[PDB]
């Protein structure tokens, strides 16, 4: 019960002998290759540590070390960004004129006429307009030169080497024992206070000493190459005192509890900076300060080696009621003896967080000169939404993996886990019904508007001009948060975001953030999102509940997670596994997220993004979302077809790379329909004829060529299908928004 | 061995109930009844969904599919090394001893089993479909 | 047509099983019942059903273009 | 020269669609994976997950697949 | 299948037993006029307020109850063919019998159209 | 019901029997193999057409053959 | 604590809060290393895994002098700023 | 080193090398002899 560091000295030896023996990890693939399938198998089974061995000590050590490498490659990527933004970038030129200069940090070699990709991003630079929001991130970090980027890049590379070293050291040298990994109370206590709490406080230090004075001077008009370097603010109190008089007192107000005096670098203004169009840096500093105290205190809840504290096992068991049988008693062990259970829960919240971050960041642009960079905003919102949607699908997959691999019917008697597996046909049935309802009562009022418009009856349509369906509930929450600062949140000088309502923030004659108005089309598109979200959940949840068994095939648990079909009998049993419920829940995720990114792309270009002219603002599309989005044709004529002009006509210009990728993406998406619509039977025999030709000329390969497995073809098709569609939108969005 | 007779008053395992068991078919069409004899009270996994505590000595569980009963049969024969036997209760009460229907579980050879559906030719010695055209008889069966 | 080609018989079959349970349990609706047991489309059947949808589309989508673009001018 | 490329593309469709149908016709009653295909008739879903995968092994599925290439051509 | 607080509350297991379908004992025709009027009176609503001629004067209620009558008649034919395709062998509750359904259908057709008329006489 | 046929190419491995999910196959005595056993299919009325037995037949081609034919409640494995 | 604020209402409030909360653990009026609590907020005692050795007669351990005073510090800050925001301070 | 060289011989590594050389050769050829439409 003692929380202590437990390690095993020099377990795995460091040698390349295993490197030369492909498949040493699997008993089955160690015997070498005899068919061309082994090649695809040694990759589809290299990270499945649970399959390699039954010891949970080794599986954990492998997982812990793996994560290290991941961090390493993340550092390498980050360091490369700073380096490319240090040597091959226009960051310094952009700093002087952020509005009229487009960010660029990728220069192509002058060959095969590919030098056309080096467009005039302005600022004596010819490169590729980036949409990663790094320039505005560095600006809000204070970075005012390419020597602070070069140093950072070097530091990231050094960290990378530490990460890989740590992975090898904590695997081949000091490998932690299982008892170490299963101290969840300790992990949470150190990840909440030490990682999140200190991580925010440490940032609240930079933001208060480097980012705030540098950004204030930059917004004051001071030349970037004339601002005092960051360290001078720390050492020279006079400089910081001039910018923030509260540094004349010192740390005395804090200890004297007179925090108020510091109300010049720690404020609750709210809204957006009128100069740069991004959340005040002062408010961000106060947020990270508060967030820190919260996390740091939260780190003192779970019990460790002393006495004070809580026992998550006891808490879960204590929470049981008159309807949920034994209650949460039995989940603690599941979540301290399974990596698939933990991963599933982690991915779900982590993925959902990514979407939530995208909504908040775009609504309240956190970086200077970010909202007026429309390409960056769009590229970020679309990105995080996908990155998150994928994780959620993974959460469903690993959940099913645990159910078919780590579930023990003995530990879960009357748990809320057995009591849910015991009513799966009520959960699934009701969810199926709501999906059908939401379907007809969301996509139907779109076909109805199409038919009524085509029949020349446009007064019999569902629009703000005819049968209206305004989102009243969403319209009231918008007003409770716009008039909140005057009542609910007095200390706040302004509302959290302009989206709720108010004036239009303009920076450089462009709309940084404009109050968004929700109408019939917003109501219609929002319910469309709900229908998709519900369906996606139905497919993944269905796979998890019946991952072990069902009226059709009452032994799936003994068949596995990645098994194609029980057989051609029972009227056909294809895609009965939980991998095939994840396979299909990916297409719906693409369908669900695609509409969301299209909804953001069109709504914004139509109702927010534009140029503030004398008396009025000119939106990218002249405010046509309301009347043009209630029909499916409007989504094709006024969105797809109309906005596709930039990408289809990008050839010959710096944006020509997107036109090429736009088509290339169509090819990949369509190519995927040869594996999603076909079957090995046809390819296997076809290969037999090819082998014959090879065996005639005596050029037949020693390894037996075999067609892709049933599950493999399903994976290859879905992979190319998602890659193609997302790539098409990536080219469309980027070339549209960068051109306009 | 004598085809065991069903005792429909056999203690049934402990289980709260599931929305995943018998439907109208059980009465309108037919259902099946697996029975076994435990050594201790143990939790097993139901081939329909969930967990149940088997009782000591005689146990009796009813399903609407033979595969479900046989699934539990293998589970008991492997996880608990039991020797379960199941029948088929028709709507009229006609119980038919389905497994093993011989005493010796199918896998094991036992004299007294006739050969049914046994073609004595290589699978590649079957006639052409044209030889059985308009005969309404399969090439394999012919 | 894609659903009948991308998706296969199994997720639908098990889904139909849940639907059968719900109807038999639903009151006032349990009175009305199906004469034929609801089953998912056959493996070969779905292949032709999806292909008919796929073909019909390719024909109507083009017939529309070929006629409305040629006539429009 | 624009017609040259499209004409060769039409040839590709003619040859491929043909290859799909011809392969199915020749392997209609024979194949290393399914040497008894004639005994299983023309339209059969598959021979099971045995031998890796027998999905779409019937000569009905050479038609089913050839239709897509025919529409593409 | 899992006796839940919802599917057992004696109040709701009694509400269901007074509805003219679980009230076995009332002659199937009288268990059809009851259900028919109940399902028939509320039918006109959706057509009167949201139908094609919903914004015309006076002819917005005649057109709703005329349309309702139409559907009522359509519902009747489906009820009839159902009994013909379910009681081929004329399968306790006489409603669940060949003659039982033919008298329930008729009670519904004469009760629903009476309800549709009650709703027009209530406008 | 599906048609299951055991050809003379049987080695009496009993693997197909220990593979049937609905007790359709059994091992009867024979003289053409050194294991003096040949799988029979007594109850093809319970065959679902899973073809698990074929996936368990080790002999060249397949000694056991499941010819999916007529479909019933048992053949379709329907618990409705 | 600076600029000789000693004697100031803030000093008195913080001192009172820290003391009132250390004398709520040394005097068994709240959870402590040993004598923890329950699902009904009743001290049901507790075994500490390090087995802290305290000379204090009641057994108050350093873990408990840095876990009750911290509560007093947070409470004092909340009260000081709260009264400060109001007319109370 | 015998086993490191064995790893550097595996298909993925050898293909990565062969292709890189071939790609670089074509790139360098166009770098010195650009716009090679005809063999003249
Ligand atoms: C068809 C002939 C052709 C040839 C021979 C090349 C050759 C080259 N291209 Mg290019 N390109 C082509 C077509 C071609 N391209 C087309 C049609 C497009 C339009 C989509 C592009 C768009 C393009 C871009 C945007 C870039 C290149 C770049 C490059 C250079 C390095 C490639 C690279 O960055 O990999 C990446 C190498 C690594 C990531 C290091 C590997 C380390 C491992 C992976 C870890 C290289 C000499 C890059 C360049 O110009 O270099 C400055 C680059 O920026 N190409
Ligand atoms: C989450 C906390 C956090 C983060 C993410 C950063 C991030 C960054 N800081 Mg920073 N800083 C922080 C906290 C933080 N700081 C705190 C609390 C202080 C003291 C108030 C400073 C004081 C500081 C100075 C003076 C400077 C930076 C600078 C930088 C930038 C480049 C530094 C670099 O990589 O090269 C070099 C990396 C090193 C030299 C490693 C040494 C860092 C020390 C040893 C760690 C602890 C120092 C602290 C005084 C104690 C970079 C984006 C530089 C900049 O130009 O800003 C844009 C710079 O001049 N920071
Ligand atoms: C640097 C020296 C070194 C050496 C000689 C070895 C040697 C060995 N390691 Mg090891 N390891 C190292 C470093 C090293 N390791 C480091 C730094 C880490 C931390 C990440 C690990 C973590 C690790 C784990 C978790 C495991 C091993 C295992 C093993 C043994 C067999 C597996 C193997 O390595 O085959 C060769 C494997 C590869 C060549 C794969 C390379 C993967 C590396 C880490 C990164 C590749 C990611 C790639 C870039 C992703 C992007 C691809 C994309 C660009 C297309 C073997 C004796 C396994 C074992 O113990 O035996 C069962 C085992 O499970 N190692
Ligand atoms: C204040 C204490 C503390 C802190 C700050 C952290 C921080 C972290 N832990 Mg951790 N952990 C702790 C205590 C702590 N832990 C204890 C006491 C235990 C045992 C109960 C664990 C067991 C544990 C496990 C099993 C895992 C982590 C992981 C992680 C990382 C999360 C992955 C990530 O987001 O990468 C983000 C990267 C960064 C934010 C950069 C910071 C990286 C630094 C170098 C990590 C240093 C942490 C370490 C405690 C410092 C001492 C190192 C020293 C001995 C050289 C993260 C950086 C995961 C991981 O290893 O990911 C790779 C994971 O698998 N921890
Ligand atoms: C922290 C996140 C996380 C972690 C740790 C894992 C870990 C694991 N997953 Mg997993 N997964 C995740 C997220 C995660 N997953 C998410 C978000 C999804 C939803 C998409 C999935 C979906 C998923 C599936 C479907 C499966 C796993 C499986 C597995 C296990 C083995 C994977 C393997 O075989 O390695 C091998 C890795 C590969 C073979 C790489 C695949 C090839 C890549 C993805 C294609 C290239 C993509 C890229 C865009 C191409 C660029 C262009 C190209 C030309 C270069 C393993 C323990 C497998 C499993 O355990 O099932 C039994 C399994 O089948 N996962
Ligand atoms: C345009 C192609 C298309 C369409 C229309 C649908 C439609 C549907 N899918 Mg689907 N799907 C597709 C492609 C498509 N899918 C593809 C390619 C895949 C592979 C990834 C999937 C995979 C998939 C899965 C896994 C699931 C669905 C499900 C559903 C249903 C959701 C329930 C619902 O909302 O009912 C509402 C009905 C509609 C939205 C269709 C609108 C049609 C109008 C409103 C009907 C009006 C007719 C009118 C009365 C005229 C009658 C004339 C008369 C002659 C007939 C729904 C009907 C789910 C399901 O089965 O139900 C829960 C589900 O499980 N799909
Ligand atoms: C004499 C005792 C005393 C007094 C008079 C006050 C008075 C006050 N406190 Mg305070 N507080 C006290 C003790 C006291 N506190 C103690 C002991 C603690 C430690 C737990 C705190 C911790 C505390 C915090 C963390 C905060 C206050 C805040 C406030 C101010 C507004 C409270 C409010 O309406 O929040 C708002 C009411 C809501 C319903 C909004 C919160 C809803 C979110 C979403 C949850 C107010 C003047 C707030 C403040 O500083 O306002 C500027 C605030 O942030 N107090
Ligand atoms: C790049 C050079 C890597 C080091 C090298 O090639 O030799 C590396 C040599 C030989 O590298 C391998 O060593 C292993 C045994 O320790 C293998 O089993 C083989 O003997 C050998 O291939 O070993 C080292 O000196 C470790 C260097 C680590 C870096
Ligand atoms: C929903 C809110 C449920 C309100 C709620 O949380 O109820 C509360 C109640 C919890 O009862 P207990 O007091 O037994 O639970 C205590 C412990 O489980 C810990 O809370 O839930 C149940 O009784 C189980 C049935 C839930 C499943 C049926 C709900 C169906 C709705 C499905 C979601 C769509 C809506
Ligand atoms: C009588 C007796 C004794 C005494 C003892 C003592 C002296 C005690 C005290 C103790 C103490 C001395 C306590 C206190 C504590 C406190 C602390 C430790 C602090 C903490 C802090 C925290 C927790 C945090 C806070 C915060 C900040 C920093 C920021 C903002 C927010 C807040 C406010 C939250 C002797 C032995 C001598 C003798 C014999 C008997
Ligand atoms: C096309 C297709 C194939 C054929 C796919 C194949 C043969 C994969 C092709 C991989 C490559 C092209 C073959 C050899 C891979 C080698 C690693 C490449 C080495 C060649 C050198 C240039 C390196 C299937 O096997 C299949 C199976 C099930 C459902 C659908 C399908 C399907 O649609
Ligand atoms: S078509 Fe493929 S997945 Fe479907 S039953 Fe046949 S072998 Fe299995």
């Amino acid at each position: 019960k003692k929380v202590k560091i437990a390690v095993d000295r020099n377990p795995v030896e460091t040698s390349f002998e295993k490197w030369a023996k492909p498949g040493h990890f699997s008993r089955t693939l160690s015997k070498g290759p005899n068919t061309t399938t082994w090649i695809w198998n040694l990759h589809a089974d290299a990270h499945d540590f649970d399959s390699h061995t039954s010891d949970l000590e080794e599986i954990s050590r492998k997982v812990f070390s793996a994560h290290f490498g991941q961090l390493g490659v993340i550092f390498i990527w980050l360091s490369g960004m700073y380096f490319h933004g240090a040597r091959f970038s226009n960051y310094e030129a952009w700093l002087s004129d952020p509005v009229h200069i487009k960010p660029s940090a990728q220069v192509v070699w002058p060959v095969v006429g590919q030098e056309i990709l080096n467009g005039d991003v302005g600022g004596g630079f010819q490169g590729i307009q980036i949409t990663s929001g790094f320039f505005q991130l560095w600006r809000a970090s204070g970075i005012t030169s390419e020597l602070q980027l070069y140093t950072t890049a070097i530091g990231g590379l050094v960290m990378a080497a530490a990460m890989f070293f740590a992975g090898w050291f904590h695997y081949h040298k000091a490998a932690p024992k299982l008892e170490w990994f299963q101290n969840v109370e300790s992990m949470l206590n150190h990840h909440l206070a030490g990682l999140l709490g200190l991580g925010s406080l440490s940032w609240a230090g930079h933001q208060i000493h480097v980012s705030l004075p540098v950004n204030k001077l930059l917004d004051a008009g001071v030349d970037p190459k004339e601002i005092p370097l960051p360290h001078e603010f720390l050492l020279n109190r006079q400089i910081m005192q001039d910018l923030y008089p509260s540094f004349a007192k010192g740390l005395a107000p804090f200890f004297t509890l007179q925090w108020g005096e510091y109300s010049d670098f720690l404020t609750f203004n709210g809204g957006l900076n009128p100069v740069t169009g991004g959340l005040w840096l002062s408010d961000t500093a106060h947020h990270h300060l508060a967030i820190a105290v919260l996390f740091l205190v939260a780190g003192h809840m779970y019990r460790t080696n002393w006495g004070i504290g809580h026992s998550m096992k006891e808490i879960l068991e204590a929470h049981k009621g008159p309807f949920t049988g034994e209650g949460h008693v039995g989940l603690y062990e599941i979540l301290t003896t399974s990596w698939h259970a933990q991963l599933a829960i982690n991915l779900a919240l982590f993925g959902s967080l990514s979407i939530i971050v995208a909504h908040h960041m775009y609504s309240m642009p956190p970086y200077p000169y970010l909202a007026t960079d429309y390409g960056t905003q769009l590229s970020l919102f679309t990105h995080h939404n996908w990155i998150g949607g994928f994780c959620i699908v993974g959460a469903g997959a690993h959940a099913a993996i645990f159910m078919v691999r780590d579930y023990d019917p003995t530990n879960n008697y009357n748990n809320l886990l057995d009591r849910v597996i015991r009513h799966r046909d009520a959960i699934i049935s009701h969810l199926n019904w709501v999906c059908i309802f939401l379907g007809f009562h969301s996509f139907g009022l779109y076909i109805h508007n199409d038919t009524m418009s085509a029949l020349g009856r446009p007064q019999d349509m569902f629009s703000d001009t005819a049968i209206q369906l305004q989102p009243v509930f969403a319209q009231w929450i918008q007003k409770t948060h716009f008039l909140a600062p005057q009542l609910t949140a007095p200390t706040a000088l302004a509302a959290t975001s302009a989206t709720w309502g108010g004036d239009v923030v303009a920076v450089g004659g462009k709309v940084a953030m404009m109050p968004i108005s929700l109408g019939t089309s917003d109501f219609l598109v929002h319910h469309i999102h709900a229908f998709t979200i519900h369906v996606t959940v139905l497919i993944l949840l269905k796979g998890v509940l019946f991952a072990r068994s069902s009226r059709l095939i009452p032994d799936k648990a003994n068949l596995g997670f990645r098994f194609p079909c029980d057989g051609p009998g029972r009227g056909g049993t294809c895609q009965v596994s939980a991998w095939d419920h994840v396979f299909l829940g990916l297409f719906w995720m693409y369908n669900s997220l695609s509409i969301a990114i299209f909804h953001f792309s069109w709504k914004m270009q139509s109702d927010v993004w534009g140029t503030v002219t004398a008396s009025g603002v000119s939106h990218i599309t002249g405010g046509n979302f309301a009347q043009s989005a209630n029909t499916i044709n409007g989504w094709l004529r006024d969105f797809l077809w109309a906005q596709s002009s930039q990408v289809i006509q990008s050839y010959g210009s710096a944006l020509s790379a997107y036109g090429l990728m736009f088509l290339g993406a169509h090819f990949v998406w369509a190519f995927s329909l040869m594996f999603l619509f076909s079957g090995r039977g046809y390819w296997q025999e076809l290969i037999e004829s090819i082998i014959w030709a090879h065996s005639k000329l005596k050029v037949a390969p020693s390894i037996q060529p075999r067609a892709l497995s049933i599950t493999q073809g399903r994976a290859v098709g879905v992979a190319h299908y998602l890659l193609g569609g997302i790539a098409t939108t990536w080219s469309f969005f980027l070339a549209r928004i960068i051109a306009v | 061995w004598t085809e065991p007779t069903l005792n429909p008053d056999t203690p049934s395992p402990i289980f709260g109930g599931s929305t995943g068991g018998l439907l109208r078919k059980a009465q309108v069409e037919e259902f099946y009844v697996i029975t076994w004899e435990s050594n201790k009270e143990q939790i097993f996994e139901m081939p329909t969904g969930g967990a149940a505590i088997m009782r000591k000595g005689p146990n009796l569980l009813k399903f609407a599919r033979k595969e479900q009963c046989l699934a539990l049969t293998t589970q008991l024969r492997t996880k608990f090394k039991f020797t379960p036997c199941f029948y088929r209760v028709y709507p009229s009460g006609e119980v038919q001893y389905l497994h093993p229907k011989d005493g010796v579980y199918p896998e094991k050879v036992n004299a007294g089993r006739p050969g049914v559906n046994q073609n004595f030719r290589r699978i590649g010695e079957n006639v052409n479909p044209i030889k059985v055209k308009f005969t309404g008889n399969g090439t394999m069966d012919i | 047509g894609f659903m009948f080609l991308i998706s296969w018989r199994g997720y639908w079959q098990e889904l139909i099983e849940t639907l059968v349970w719900a109807h038999e349990k639903t009151p006032l609706a349990n009175l009305v019942y199906w004469k034929d047991k609801p089953v998912a489309l056959s493996i070969v059947q779905a292949r032709l059903v999806g292909l008919t949808h796929f073909s019909v589309g390719y024909v109507f989508t083009y017939a529309a273009f070929l006629i409305a673009s040629t006539s429009g001018k | 020269p624009g017609d040259f490329l499209v004409h060769h593309a039409i040839a590709l469709g003619l040859h491929t669609t043909t290859l799909i149908l011809v392969k199915g016709a020749l392997d209609a009653r024979g194949s290393k994976l399914m040497p008894d295909k004639k005994d299983f008739g023309y339209s059969f879903p598959c021979d099971g997950p045995g031998r890796g995968g027998t999905c779409d092994i019937s000569a009905y599925d050479a038609f089913y697949l050839a239709v897509f290439w025919m529409l593409n051509t | 299948m899992l006796e839940t607080p919802v599917t057992s509350t004696p109040e709701v297991a009694s509400y269901l037993s007074n509805l003219p379908a679980y009230r076995t004992g009332v002659a199937p025709l009288l268990r059809g006029v009851e259900i028919g009027r109940a399902h028939g009176f509320f039918l006109p609503g959706p057509f009167i307020k949201l139908g094609p001629l919903r914004n015309v004067e006076g002819a917005a209620e005649i057109a709703g109850c005329l349309s309702a009558a139409g559907l009522v008649i359509i519902l009747a034919a489906a009820l009839s063919i159902y009994g013909s395709a379910m009681f081929q062998g004329e399968p306790r509750d006489p409603l669940q019998s060949a003659e039982g359904w033919n008298e329930f259908t008729s009670g519904f057709t004469v009760g629903a159209l009476s309800g549709v008329a009650w709703a027009f006489a209530c406008t | 019901s599906h048609i299951v046929k055991i050809y003379d190419t049987c080695i009496g491995c009993t693997q197909c029997v220990r593979a049937c999910p609905l007790d359709v196959l059994e091992m009867v005595p024979w003289n053409g193999c050194k294991a003096n056993q040949m799988a029979s299919a007594p109850r093809t009325e319970d065959c679902v057409g899973c073809k698990r037995c074929e996936t368990a037949c080790p002999t060249d081609f397949l000694s056991v053959r499941v010819y999916l034919g007529s479909e019933s409640t048992r053949s379709m494995g329907l618990s409705y | 604590r600076a600029d000789g604020f000693i004697g100031s209402t803030t000093n008195l409030i913080m001192v009172a809060s820290t003391a009132a909360f250390l004398a709520a653990g040394k005097f068994g009026l709240a959870p402590t290393v040993k004598r923890g609590t329950d699902a009904a907020c009743k001290l049901v005692d507790r075994p500490n895994a390090a087995g802290l050795i305290s000379n204090d007669p009641s057994g108050f351990t350093a873990v408990d002098t840095l876990a009750f005073g911290a509560l007093g510090h947070i409470a004092g800050v909340g009260i000081v700023l709260g009264l400060r925001a109001t007319g109370n301070l | 080193m015998k086993n490191f060289t064995t790893y550097l011989s595996t298909a993925p590594v050898v293909a990565l090398a062969w292709f890189t050389v071939t790609a670089a050769l074509l790139i360098e050829i166009n770098r010195f002899f650009p716009d090679p439409l005809v063999f003249s």
